[PDB]
């Protein structure tokens, strides 16, 4: 996948966003912006050019599942890769992610190696 | 059930 792919990292906890941005940087992905919930995310996305979303599940105003469904049903953004992040792997939450079109699913905390594994899975499926 | 979670994740390509 292109090193200059533009990521949006979405989490209501600024420290978690910083950590994810830093892991991306460690992998060579320097083109990264941040959003603090699903509403903030959609605002940022209007600027265009975004190529990959990493979103937390639990956020105020619009949560990660709500954001994912919105992106997937959007006329312009429907095929954007979205990696969902959760605090705990549960059947119900995984199946919810699957039904909504999550490109990937990862439990926090995760290492740069795990992030790379999940990104590569998504890139492979999408032919990126 | 943890095995069911791992199977589920694998089946989804997650
Ligand atoms: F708030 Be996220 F689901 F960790
Ligand atoms: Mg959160």
């Amino acid at each position: 996948a292109d090193k200059e792919l533009k990521f949006l990292v979405v989490d209501d906890f600024s420290t978690m966003r910083r950590i994810v941005r830093n892991l991306l940087k460690e992998l060579g992905f320097n083109n990264v912006e941040e959003a603090e919930d699903g509403v903030d995310a959609l605002n940022k996305l209007q600027a265009g050019g975004f190529g990959f979303i990493i979103s937390d599940w639990n956020m105020p105003n619009m949560d990660g599942l709500e954001l994912l469904k919105t992106i997937r049903a959007d006329s312009a953004m429907s095929a954007l890769p979205v990696l969902m992040v959760t605090a705990e792997a549960k059947k119900e939450n995984i199946i919810a992610a699957a039904q909504a079109g999550a490109s990937g699913y990862v439990v926090k905390p995760f290492t740069a190696a795990t992030l790379e594994e999940k990104l590569n899975k998504i890139f492979e499926k999408l032919g990126m | 059930s943890q095995d069911q979670v791992d199977d589920l994740l694998d089946s989804l390509g997650f």
